[PDB]
């Protein structure tokens, strides 16, 4: 197939692409000694999809006058590898000079030219750092695809960074409106034993402390069920919650790390509790094979919604047809791709893939930049200012104010450059012998919940406040992770306790006497 | 100027010759950020003469590179801003433009070591560029663990112990003088919520209470604050004053703090023991605000002190001048005189790290090297295998990249004409333990080791019963008549005395009954 030829096109301006679109084996894995180009010769299926994805939505942008009239808008791709050196390898080749393959170290750069007008980013949040720290200094405006990390929006550090997704930071704030709306106010948090649950622990953490939600316990889980130092920790955490006399608990994992510790409760009779889910857990398939998830209890979360592409697949279909014609070659990036045959390239992958939302957000970067463009050259509807070729900074200037479209959905960067989409509310209805994710409610800025859909497994409302405030009778006897709530207890007669707002009851003296819960004692 | 000296090969240098907390990153109006504007750094430019002396010495010194003239190039990287251009220059030929090439097996760069950036961010925002072309660095004063990950960084090396050691050393002096109830103070920055997570993972296990944590904001000392961040500053002021754990850590950038202690003299605080990070346990600057002297103890952990001789009489392309340095180290050079080299020398061991490296790769014999065109490549595959004295020390980096060095603990000391930055115990980080602490003078009313405690040991037949999270703190109750403290087996819970026995109010046993 003619398919690593098509991913280079000719054009007034070229947007260059970063895509998971190959890897290395296992093997490569090694400390290197010596300078050689990555053997990235292991093919990889989602890479290629978001790969056309963008070209499908230059295609559109090429075809429809609506943007861009008059000229051609191009763009050529290179493969992360997953690697670090390779993506540093493809960006420094993005800012070469146009017509050469070289970058310039000069002191200023007034009237200097990189060949690329925008780079649509990579797929992760580690290579979202390395490049941003990059192309940032040249203040290349990049838009990623799917880079979630919190710190990436930092305009500090990453002047010219942008993204098509929420950051963790927007699902969090989600998962607090949901814990205040019902007065949740007295939780347990639970992570993955990796970077990503680390990560929103830290981030539910200080939410919650913010808004006067009280974390009774932190602890961790391993998506493993291989050494003593999981199955330890794994039990531990599930006595903990429990002496906590906790009810309602907060997980940040991969789906296996929760039903790892579900399976372990299975065996053991867990007490039920309300849970609530990152999406990288809700995701219900390989959980629902517990035979008595039953014994858990309530389980919620919130889930990212988008105007998904109606006509995507026969795109795909289409022109991997196309590039199975040998007369087609009259119209390395990729070791692999040109041999990957139709047949297991075919929809089956594509509809396995709950991922479609990234093919969404991709197809919407690109427009985002077409936009961007056609606002800078200050276009009319038949005309462009095309009297001088624009510059990467310029670009920029124009893309922090801007509205832009991706079909039916419509989209705009704030001033920390992410772009603000909707959320599902979802409960996990295991009821009826075939599962449901039934939605019941959305988050917009605000929880609009529709609480008349709502199961509960005993009819009704879950509970777990906790005491902020004591009677005047009551000492404030402090508890949780962070010392936020308090448990009251009665003073006892025999003792006096004083003004309330003092922590401790003291002895009442020989000739007087007190009851219970007095402030001071009687003669 | 000082920032060039032409040879056969050409080190590269990347200083914080200026310094601001909030530095412009990226391009400004175009043109690179000039670093002249932020103010001036006279530590960097003592660690930049380092760098020149110890250069110096290599040229003069007949024995370790004969017949060829090392030369060295220096860029000042004004904190974490002025990145990437350095190292395109260092990287690019000589007209100034990098080939974007397949493969650089066979490129030559201008320079072919880099002695690298002072801090972890910059650290790393070069050897992403560098572990491309595999060109050797060298960093002196980087602590952060993450850049022991040789598969992510394979170019990276370093002539100081790692954070883990330093927290380490913190944690075994706290457990000494058995400092079971601390405070920690942390910067806004990575280095500081990093460092205090650190110190968090190991402050748990070895039984020690970190009473609260808190966020210093990342104020900057040429500019005037405003009424919130002072509002900011008094209500951390409070907080300390508030709390009964009078040991207080401190993991910031060196800058921030001058702010932060004025108020806390300007709120008559006093009583405590300062616990300093490698970041400013060394600081000239905020050393000189002499009244610091009324605030308590001030301790910090660093590098150890190795004298270099003759190096004081020595002290006496955008981003390579410097007009302040010279009149503003003046105004320092006698305070730094009485202080011996502590970081100094992990520059001056980074340089002779290279020059060995050097000298062995060009197939070197005493009577002349065979001079040849030298990838940089090669040349970390030979700074991985020296092994050599350069003053009573052995220098030689670990499979992991980092030279073992002693850390040291140091008391500061306002009594000028003696060294300012006294030593007070010694760290072993390949032993792992504390050693040889020597006489400390505390603020004490006379001289008692200074305590901080959530909790006073419970009498004889007391038993404990626990306060809140922290498992430092805890309330004694007497097991009553007929029970007793058997201490041997469990402090939390009594036991209950023989049907032919009884116990008194406040015992351990009981006794034999009528």
């Amino acid at each position: 197939l003619c398919l690593s030829q098509q991913f280079k096109a000719q054009g007034d301006y070229i947007l260059g692409g970063l895509f998971p679109l190959g890897s290395t084996e296992e093997a490569t894995l090694n400390q290197r000694t010596q300078p050689n180009s990555i053997p990235c010769n292991r093919f990889s299926p989602l890479g290629l999809f978001l790969a056309m994805a963008m070209k499908m939505a230059v295609e559109e942008i090429n075809n429809g006058s609506a943007l861009l009239p008059g000229l051609r808008l191009g763009y050529d791709l290179f493969d992360t590898c997953s690697e670090p050196v390779v993506t540093m390898k493809s960006s420094l080749m993005f800012l070469a000079k146009v017509g050469s393959q070289s970058i310039a170290a000069y002191c200023n750069y007034t009237q200097y030219q990189p060949r690329v007008l925008a780079v649509i980013g990579p797929h992760s949040s580690e290579l979202a750092l390395i490049t941003g720290k990059f192309f940032s200094f040249f203040l290349m405006p990049q838009v990623s695809y799917s880079a979630s990390m919190d710190r990436l929006s930092d305009r500090e550090t990453f002047p010219s960074f942008f993204r098509t997704v929420p950051s963790d930071r927007v699902q969090l704030q989600a998962v607090v409106t949901l814990l205040q709306n019902f007065s949740w106010n007295w939780v347990a948090a639970l992570g993955s034993d990796d970077d990503y649950g680390r990560e929103g622990l830290s981030i539910f953490s200080s939410l919650a402390n913010a808004r006067g939600i009280c974390i009774a316990h932190e602890g961790l889980v391993p998506q493993h069920d291989t050494s003593g130092q999981q199955l330890g920790k794994v039990l531990d955490v599930l006595r903990q919650v429990n002496q906590s006399k906790v009810q309602v608990v907060v997980l940040f994992a991969s789906a296996r790390a929760v039903y790892s510790l579900f399976s372990y409760s299975i065996h053991h009779g867990l007490s039920p509790k309300v849970w609530v889910a990152s999406e990288s857990w809700l995701t219900s398939d390989l959980v629902m094979t517990l035979p008595n998830i039953a014994r858990v209890g309530t389980v919620l979360g919130f889930l990212q919604r988008g105007a998904l592409l109606p006509e995507f697949s026969h795109y795909v279909e289409t022109h991997l047809a196309l590039a199975a014609d040998p007369a087609f070659c009259a119209s390395q990036r990729c070791p692999r791709c040109d041999d990957i045959m139709l047949q297991n390239l075919s929809s089956g992958l594509l509809q396995n893939l709950q991922l479609h939302h990234q093919i969404f957000a991709t197809y919407a970067a690109v427009y985002s930049v077409a936009q961007a463009l056609h606002n800078t050259l200050q276009c009319n509807v038949s005309h462009c200012h095309v009297s001088e070729h624009v510059l990467p900074w310029q670009l920029l200037e124009n893309m922090y104010n801007m509205s832009f479209h991706a079909r039916d959905l419509t989209l705009q960067f704030d001033a920390e450059g992410n772009v603000d989409m909707e959320y599902d509310l979802k409960m996990w209805v295991w009821q009826s012998p075939t599962p449901v994710l039934h939605t019941v409610g959305t988050f917009n800025g605000t929880l609009q919940l529709q609480q008349s859909k709502m199961y509960w497994p005993g009819n009704q409302v879950p509970v777990s406040q906790c005491s902020r405030q004591c009677k005047d009778g009551q000492v404030r006897r402090v508890k949780g992770f962070h010392s936020c709530c308090y448990d009251c207890v009665d003073c006892k007669a025999g003792s006096y306790r004083k003004h309330p707002d003092d922590f401790t009851c003291t002895p009442c003296n020989q000739d007087q006497w007190s009851p219970e819960k007095s402030t001071a004692c009687l003669p | 100027s000082d920032f060039y000296l032409p040879g056969d090969y050409l080190l590269g240098g990347l200083f914080s010759l200026h310094a601001n907390m909030k530095g412009i990153v990226h391009l400004n109006f175009l043109q690179v950020p000039m670093c002249k504007e932020y103010e001036v750094k006279v530590i960097g430019y003592n660690l930049m003469q380092a760098m020149r002396f110890a250069v110096e010495e290599i040229n003069n010194d007949s024995s370790l590179l004969p017949g060829v003239l090392l030369g060295y190039e220096i860029v000042d990287v004004c904190y974490i801003s002025n990145n990437v251009q350095p190292v395109l220059y260092f990287l690019a030929h000589e007209d100034n433009l990098l080939p974007i090439q397949e493969d650089y097996s066979n490129y030559s760069s201008r320079v072919v070591a880099v002695i690298g950036p002072d801090n972890s961010e910059s650290v790393m925002t070069v050897a992403n560029f560098l572990s491309l072309f595999l060109l050797p660095q060298i960093t002196y004063s980087a602590i952060s663990d993450e850049l022991r990950d040789k598969v992510r960084f394979p170019a990276l090396l370093r002539t100081t112990p790692s954070a883990d050691h330093h927290i380490e050393a913190m944690v075994q002096l706290m457990l000494h003088f058995r400092w079971n109830w601390i405070i920690v103070l942390v910067s806004n920055d990575t280095y500081g919520r990093d460092n205090g997570q650190l110190l968090g993972e190991r402050v748990a296990r070895r039984g020690i209470c970190i009473a609260f944590q808190e966020t210093l904001p990342t104020l900057q000392p040429n500019q005037n604050m405003t009424s919130e961040e002072r509002q900011r500053l008094v209500t951390i002021v409070d907080k300390l004053q508030q709390s009964t754990a009078r040991v207080v850590v401190v993991f910031s950038p060196d800058l921030t703090l001058y702010h932060f202690f004025n108020e806390v003299l300007r709120q008559n605080f006093t009583g405590a023991v300062w616990i300093a990070s490698e970041s400013w346990a060394i600081d000239p600057v905020l050393h000189n605000l002499t009244e610091l002297r009324h605030l308590g103890t001030f301790l910090g952990i660093t590098i150890q002190s190795v004298p270099i001789p003759g190096f004081s009489e020595f002290r006496e392309t955008c981003n390579q001048e410097c007009d302040n340095c010279l009149n503003a180290t003046l105004s320092f050079n006698t305070i730094l005189r009485l202080s011996g080299e502590r970081v100094v020398y992990s520059v001056y061991s980074a340089v002779y790290a290279v020059a060995h490296a050097l000298h062995s790769l060009l197939g070197c014999d005493k009577s002349t090297c065979t001079k040849r065109v030298v990838y940089p490549w090669q040349l970390l595959e030979e700074i991985w295998k020296v092994n050599f004295t350069l003053l009573d020390h052995q220098i030689f980096f670990d499979p992991q990249g980092d030279v073992a060095l002693h850390l040291e603990i140091v008391q500061w000391q306002w009594d000028r004409s003696q060294n300012p930055f006294q030593s007070v115990a010694s760290y072993y980080p390949l032993q792992r333990q504390l050693k040889n602490i020597q006489d400390i003078s505390w603020h004490t009313i006379n001289n008692t080791i200074p305590m901080s405690m959530c909790s006073k040991r419970c009498q004889s037949g007391q038993k404990k019963k626990p306060v809140g999270i922290h498992v430092c703190c805890f309330e004694c109750i007497d097991c009553l008549p007929g029970t007793f403290l058997n201490h041997t087996e469990d402090e939390y819970e009594c036991q209950a005395c023989p049907n032919n026995e009884w116990s008194y109010q406040s015992e351990t046993s009981c006794f034999k009954r009528q």
